[PDB]
């Protein structure tokens, strides 16, 4: 029942705060830091750090942290996309005052005890092996390493050999540096805004300007095919796409939403996907054909994502790209264009609506654009997108160099070009 | 400024109107631009007898696949057009058809529900899609673990009870049922007041009611031929269930003692116990040597892969219980501690632990109640339960209501000397035989 | 108040340290403390080099107690040559103990 | 070692039939035992816990 | 296929005296306990024949 | 040794007292039953094994 | 609109000290498994399936 | 699989007080 008091500070730190009648008092302190900032020399300082969120602080014993969470009933969680790590804490309105200090104290200067670090090097193995339990995942950290030179090719997680060789010192590096007070941006909610500046300043004084933040990382055409025993290879084909926040990126959005972001009919069907109708007519059912598009602030990666049988994955990926060409022919009914625009609006409304998606959204624009905004303006610019500009984006994906990845059986999954 | 009282009173209440055919309408005015229309039909798996054991799942799998009004591909293309996220599921007892959607499409959405529930067309080829899909899907469900464990738990804890059988039902029953009997299922169950219309959001209540009036007024209320279902206060067997399967990488287990019904005053303090036991999982940095005591030792000696306390409650009866994944050599060990936890809740339950569990509980409520769909569901189930939306001020008055004395009493009345119903899917071998398991329900010291 | 009397106090700290047998063993005062569970974990708090040092020094001392010959006094640990690298770890341990227990009872 | 002296003293008294001078040596022996084990040594170890600054 | 280790009959003894690790530094004093054991065995064999005629 | 002290421990002993006190009574009366203790048997109207 | 959730694809893992370590992003689901052959990964020191954060009574 | 498994009758082994499928077990926990 309000709009937030958007912020800038002389040391720089956004502290947006949507005061509400909502019981779920929450804050989501953010960091612009992520896997991209590291090079080949120190993979995975990131993931061990996200697990290092559990470590003791100068301000508190790890015992006192974990106890300090569970006792109040509140809790914590750590989002960490390549473009941003995202600490988060949730609780009751009269109970935020202490817990907020914890994450502050968490984000302050916890000591990186060597035994504790090697101890979490245990955690790294499990957490990585289970994170990649998904066949889809097997493609994605892979795929980013497929189409990129460095930063965005960085894994979110350290490779297992690196794990023991991951060191507390690298943590000291990435924390002393990339965790800039400027790059960071707190996002309060149920708490009133003005008090949020108060306690935040206990920490907001910490840390000097910026960090390395180099290595933009740029596209490469490189194929990657891990080969596993799975019956269902999940082939994916990607040309680089414009990103992000550009109107052309919006064109990529309209384009993939022509395919659809995902099914809208559980235990049903999805005919409004264009490519899926393009393939299923030509291929037996056990497969999926769907939209995909990376949208990093530095670069994007549009492409087909195609769950498929190893027996005939090629028919699927080809028929799918054939349909993409059909949009790239200039061959486009305008009906599903506006329907796709409606999908843009709908999906954006849901992704905004939930408090998690709300806050992650608010930070996601505030961390980069720096501009808090009501969704409706976004609806206006997104309905502003040109119908033919879709043909434009299709022409680009057909145009750009095509990195491809498809970990799996790799029986009949032909390389891009040859 | 912010305070707990605002958390108390910022929430608007639903109205409870009713149609001529007894369908009731409720929807909190959330002032939400997006809205989730909902109809949580009260029909469910426990109701059907063995002849039509899976019928609800069948209709669950063919609502939109063919409706009498329009071809199913037309309705499909429609929902694909509207951009609304249609959805539906079915518990053992609460079949649910609800459409996440935009407020702008609302009259279209509700009439679309009328197109769904009130009528369905059944192509025999479409029915063939139903059958071949599900028959190919059974084997996939066998591949899953957790469901199969709880499937044994319901299949064994109740046995001869109607509630005991699988929701999807028998592999053979599904490859048999007539289209006509399915229509019979629809025509005996899908009628008001089993349906309960709901859609929290920016939807205007009066418009919702008036909109309901144009469609669901047609809907039947009188039961056919005076045929009338009646129910049982079903017995709870304590029989243990021990499936093994050595080839499976890990033992996978769930224990469950009998619980209070889905309308029982003691359920709230019992919920506190779920927090008090404190569920665990492998990923956490929150375990290590901390967390809850069983979670603590599981994190300390690498006992549990994971375990989850749970408190399912059917309208007659509930199932207090726990569920751990486990390595073969520590099977007994988690158990060795687990039952103690129950006894730990019996004698010497510290109030500090009590408030810990209460706080985690309150957080569980508020965490559940974020979003449109979850609360549309809350409206859509609370009415089937107590009736009422059962307001949070009441829930939290009822959480403040709990005391350690009452905790020890209820725990005494369920944990302290009561016959376990245990189910396992492993391999299990370290796991103690029933008496030994039964041995742990009572401390020899008390 | 106290002044040079304290100088006499570390004076007898020094002389009694000479009186202590482990001084003649070439052993650090850290070396001699009993391995209670606190102390063990404190040892596992240790950086590898201090570990291998305390290890090998205690080993040579034991070898000398086996063959029952004393170290040369020239080779004695001097009262001022010694480090005390177990102490911080120890104080950490006890503080963690008091913390976990006061948290327990409350 | 003084305790050793106290116990050997109890033996030598043990060869000696009950007598007044040995009555005084008697209670002195008992109290000597008590103070030698129950109290003194730990306090000493405290004192060198100070001297070693444990 | 060690006759000692593998064979259970004597394994406890391998757990015991045959191959238990012991500190490099040990005086006669730790030997005294084993002396006490031997003395005990002797007390048995001697008391036994005593009973054989007593 | 001071650890025994504590806010829960007071409440805890308070809780455990009925079960262990009951044992003492049970243990005491049972022990009287086992040694067949005299003077209390004077006080029982029924179980006078004495004439 | 720059949030990754609004543009399905790249993962946004949310590992935590309390709740189960959720991660991943579409890569669209649901209607994939229902068509024939789709085993879904199982038990290799696996973290708990489904996950329950929305408890009631 | 999980579907076709079933619990065969035990009523002949059951106590008479709990022999029927309608009654509360908890009603009979005391007598039993
Ligand atoms: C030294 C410091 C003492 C510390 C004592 C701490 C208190 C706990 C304790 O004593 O446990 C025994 C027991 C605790 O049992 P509990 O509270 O259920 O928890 C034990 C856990 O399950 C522990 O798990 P569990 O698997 O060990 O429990 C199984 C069962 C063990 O039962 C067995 O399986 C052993 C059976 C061997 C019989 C072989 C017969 C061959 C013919 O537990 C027992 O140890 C009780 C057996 C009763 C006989 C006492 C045996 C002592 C030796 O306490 C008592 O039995 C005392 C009350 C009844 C005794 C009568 C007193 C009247 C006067
Ligand atoms: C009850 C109170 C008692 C109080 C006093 C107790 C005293 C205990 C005395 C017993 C302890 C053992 C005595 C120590 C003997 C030293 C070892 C010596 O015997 O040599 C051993 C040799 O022992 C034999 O080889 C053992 C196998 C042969 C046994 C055959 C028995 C031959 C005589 C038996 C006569 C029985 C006649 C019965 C007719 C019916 C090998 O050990 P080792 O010190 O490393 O020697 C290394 C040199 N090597 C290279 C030659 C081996
Ligand atoms: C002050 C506090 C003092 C308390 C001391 C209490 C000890 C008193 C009796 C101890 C004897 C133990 C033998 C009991 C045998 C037994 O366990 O029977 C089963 C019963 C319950 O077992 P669970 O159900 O598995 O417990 C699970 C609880 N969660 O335990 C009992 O105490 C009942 C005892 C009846 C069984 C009798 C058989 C016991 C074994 C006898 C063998 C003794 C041979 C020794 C001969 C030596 C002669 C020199």
């Amino acid at each position: 029942p309000q709009d937030l008091e958007f912020t800038r500070l002389p040391n720089g730190l956004v502290i947006a705060s949507l005061e509400n009648y909502a019981p779920a008092s929450r804050i989501g302190l953010f960091i612009k830091a992520g896997s991209r900032y590291e090079d080949s020399n120190n993979l995975g300082t990131s993931h061990l750090l996200r697990l290092a969120s559990s470590l003791t602080t100068k301000g508190a014993s790890s015992f006192k942290i974990t106890r300090g969470i569970e006792a109040v009933g509140g809790k914590l969680s750590v989002t960490s996309t390549r473009e941003s790590m995202a600490y988060t804490v949730e609780c009751l309105r009269d109970d935020i005052e202490i817990l907020m200090e914890f994450l502050l104290n968490v984000t302050a200067a916890p000591e990186f005890r060597r035994w504790e670090v090697a101890a979490l090097q245990s955690q790294l193995r499990i957490d990585k092996a289970v994170a990649f339990q998904n066949p889809q995942a097997q493609v994605l950290e892979n795929l980013h390493a497929a189409a990129y030179r460095n930063a965005l090719a960085n894994s979110l997680y350290c490779p297992d050999y690196r794990i023991g060789k991951v060191t507390p010192d690298q943590l000291h590096y990435y924390v002393q540096n990339h965790f800039t007070s400027a790059r960071m941006a707190l996002i309060g909610l149920g708490v009133s805004h003005p008090v949020l500046k108060q306690v935040a300043e206990r920490f907001l004084n910490m840390r000097g300007g910026l960090g390395l933040s180099g290595a933009k990382a740029k596209y490469r055409g490189g194929e990657i095919r891990d080969q596993n025993g799975d019956s269902l290879v999940h082939a994916a084909l990607v040309a680089e796409s414009a990103a992000t926040g550009s109107a052309e990126a919006n064109a990529f959005s309209v384009l993939q939403h022509v395919l659809g972001a995902g099914p809208h009919v559980k235990r049903g069907s999805n005919a409004t996907s264009s490519l899926y109708q393009a393939v299923a007519k030509g291929v037996h059912q056990p497969f999926d054909v769907s939209a995909f598009n990376a949208s990093y602030s530095d670069s994007g990666l549009f492409g087909i994502y195609t769950i498929s049988q190893a027996a005939s994955a090629g028919d699927v990926i080809k028929s799918a790209y054939d349909q993409v060409k059909a949009i790239a022919q200039g061959n486009l009914s305008n009906t599903d264009v506006q329907a796709a625009k409606n999908k843009l609006k709908a999906g954006y409304l849901m992704s905004v609506e939930s408090s998690e998606g709300f806050l992650d959204e608010v930070g996601s624009q505030a961390l980069v654009a720096g501009s808090y905004m009501q969704p409706s303006t976004v609806l206006q610019q997104i309905d502003s997108v040109a119908d033919a500009d879709v043909i434009n984006a299709a022409k680009k994906f057909v145009s750009g160099r095509k990195s491809m990845a498809a970990s799996g059986n790799l029986g009949h999954t032909p390389f891009v070009d040859e | 400024t912010a305070t707990y009282a605002q958390a108390l009173q910022s929430v608007p209440e639903t109205q409870v109107s009713q149609l001529d055919n007894g369908l009731r309408v409720a929807s909190e005015q959330s002032s939400q631009p997006t809205c989730t229309v909902g109809v949580w039909i009260d029909a469910g798996s426990r109701y059907e007898n063995e002849k039509n054991n899976g019928a609800g799942y069948f209709v669950e799998h063919l609502a939109f696949k063919g409706t009498k009004n329009r071809p199913g591909s037309a309705l499909e293309k429609e929902v694909e057009s509207m951009g609304a996220h249609l959805n539906a599921y079915s518990t053992r007892e609460h079949t649910a058809y609800y459409i996440k959607a935009l407020s702008k499409d609302l009259p279209k959405a509700v009439e679309l529900l009328a197109d769904i529930v009130q009528n369905c067309s059944l192509e025999d080829s479409q029915i063939e899609k139903e059958r071949d899909v599900i028959l190919q899907e059974l084997q996939e469900n066998d591949s899953s673990m957790r469901d199969v464990v709880f499937d044994y738990l319901h299949a064994t804890a109740f046995q001869g009870t109607p509630l005991a059988q699988s929701v999807e039902g028998p592999s053979e029953n599904v490859r048999k049922l007539s289209r006509a009997d399915l229509t019979e299922y629809v025509s005996q169950h899908y009628k008001a007041p089993r349906m309960v219309l709901a859609a929290a959001g920016g939807v205007e209540h009066r418009q919702l009611l008036d909109l309901a009036q144009k469609h669901f007024s047609s809907l039947s209320g009188t039961y056919v031929e005076d045929a009338v279902p009646a129910f049982t206060p079903c017995r709870f067997t304590g029989s243990e269930i021990r499936h093994r399967d050595d080839a499976l990488p890990l033992a996978h287990v769930a224990i469950a003692v009998e619980g209070p019904g889905w309308a029982n005053p003691d359920n709230v303090p019992l919920q506190v116990a779920n927090a008090i036991i404190g569920h665990y999982d492998s990923t956490y940095g929150g375990g290590t040597h901390m967390s809850s005591t069983l979670a603590s030792v599981a994190a300390t000696r690498k006992l549990c892969q994971s375990f989850q306390t749970f408190n399912i409650c059917y309208a007659e009866t509930g199932l207090l219980g726990a569920h751990f994944v486990c390595d073969n050599m520590s099977i007994d060990d988690m158990m060795f501690f687990l039952q103690g936890q129950w006894m730990r809740l019996c004698t010497s339950a510290t109030e500090s632990e009590v408030v810990r569990g209460k706080n985690i509980l309150r957080n569980a409520l508020v965490s559940h109640l974020d979003g449109t769909t979850p609360v549309c569901e809350d409206i859509g189930r609370s009415l089937l339960t107590y009736g009422r939306r059962i307001p949070l001020a009441e829930w939290e008055s009822r959480i403040a209501e709990v005391d350690a004395s009452v905790v020890r009493e209820v725990c005494s009345k369920y944990f302290y000397d009561q016959c376990p119903a245990v189910a396992g899917l492993g391999p299990i071998e370290q796991l103690p035989d029933y008496n030994r398991i039964r041995s742990g329900m009572f401390w020899l010291r008390f | 108040a106290v002044a040079a009397s304290s100088k006499w106090l570390e004076g007898i700290r020094k002389w009694y340290y000479n009186a202590a047998g482990f001084n003649k063993l070439g052993l650090m005062r850290d070396d001699t403390i009993y391995e209670d569970d606190d102390v063990k974990e404190a040892i596992r708090r240790l950086p590898e080099n201090l570990y291998n040092d305390r290890v090998f020094r205690i080993k040579r001392a034991l070898d000398l107690t086996m063959r029952q010959q004393i170290l040369p006094k020239e080779q004695w640990t001097k009262y001022e040559e010694d480090k005390f690298y177990l102490e911080p770890y120890l104080k950490e341990v006890i503080r963690e103990r008091k913390e976990r227990e006061e948290w327990a009872k409350k | 070692w003084m305790l050793v002296a106290d116990l050997i003293t109890l033996t030598w008294i043990g060869g000696q039939p009950v007598e007044h001078p040995f009555i005084i040596i008697g209670q002195l022996a008992s109290i000597l035992y008590f103070l030698i084990i129950l109290v003194l040594m730990p306090i000493t170890s405290i004192i060198e816990n100070n001297l070693l600054k444990w | 296929t060690n006759i000692r280790k593998s064979h259970p009959l004597m394994k406890i003894i391998n757990n015991a005296f045959i191959d238990l690790p012991a500190p490099s530094n040990i005086s006669s004093w730790w030997n005294f306990g084993s002396l006490l054991g031997i003395c005990l065995i002797l007390q048995i064999l001697t008391g036994l024949f005593l009973a054989m005629h007593y | 040794l001071s650890r025994f002290l504590g806010p829960r421990y007071r409440e805890l002993a308070r809780n455990w007292i009925p079960t262990a006190s009951m044992w003492g009574a049970v243990g005491a009366v049972g022990l009287v039953w086992a040694t067949d203790w005299r003077l209390i048997l004077d006080w029982v109207p029924y179980i006078n094994g004495k004439f | 609109m720059l949030s990754v959730a609004s543009r399905s694809g790249p993962f946004a893992p949310v590992l935590s000290a309390t709740s189960r370590g959720v991660a991943g992003a579409l890569r669209p689901l649901v209607q994939a498994a229902l068509p024939a052959t789709s085993e879904s990964p199982v038990l290799d020191a696996k973290r708990s399936f489904l996950c329950r954060e929305s408890l009631s009574g | 699989s999980h579907t076709d498994i079933r619990v065969p009758d035990f009523s002949d082994y059951r106590r008479a007080e709990v022999l029927d499928s309608t009654k509360s077990s908890k009603e009979s926990s005391d007598a039993r």
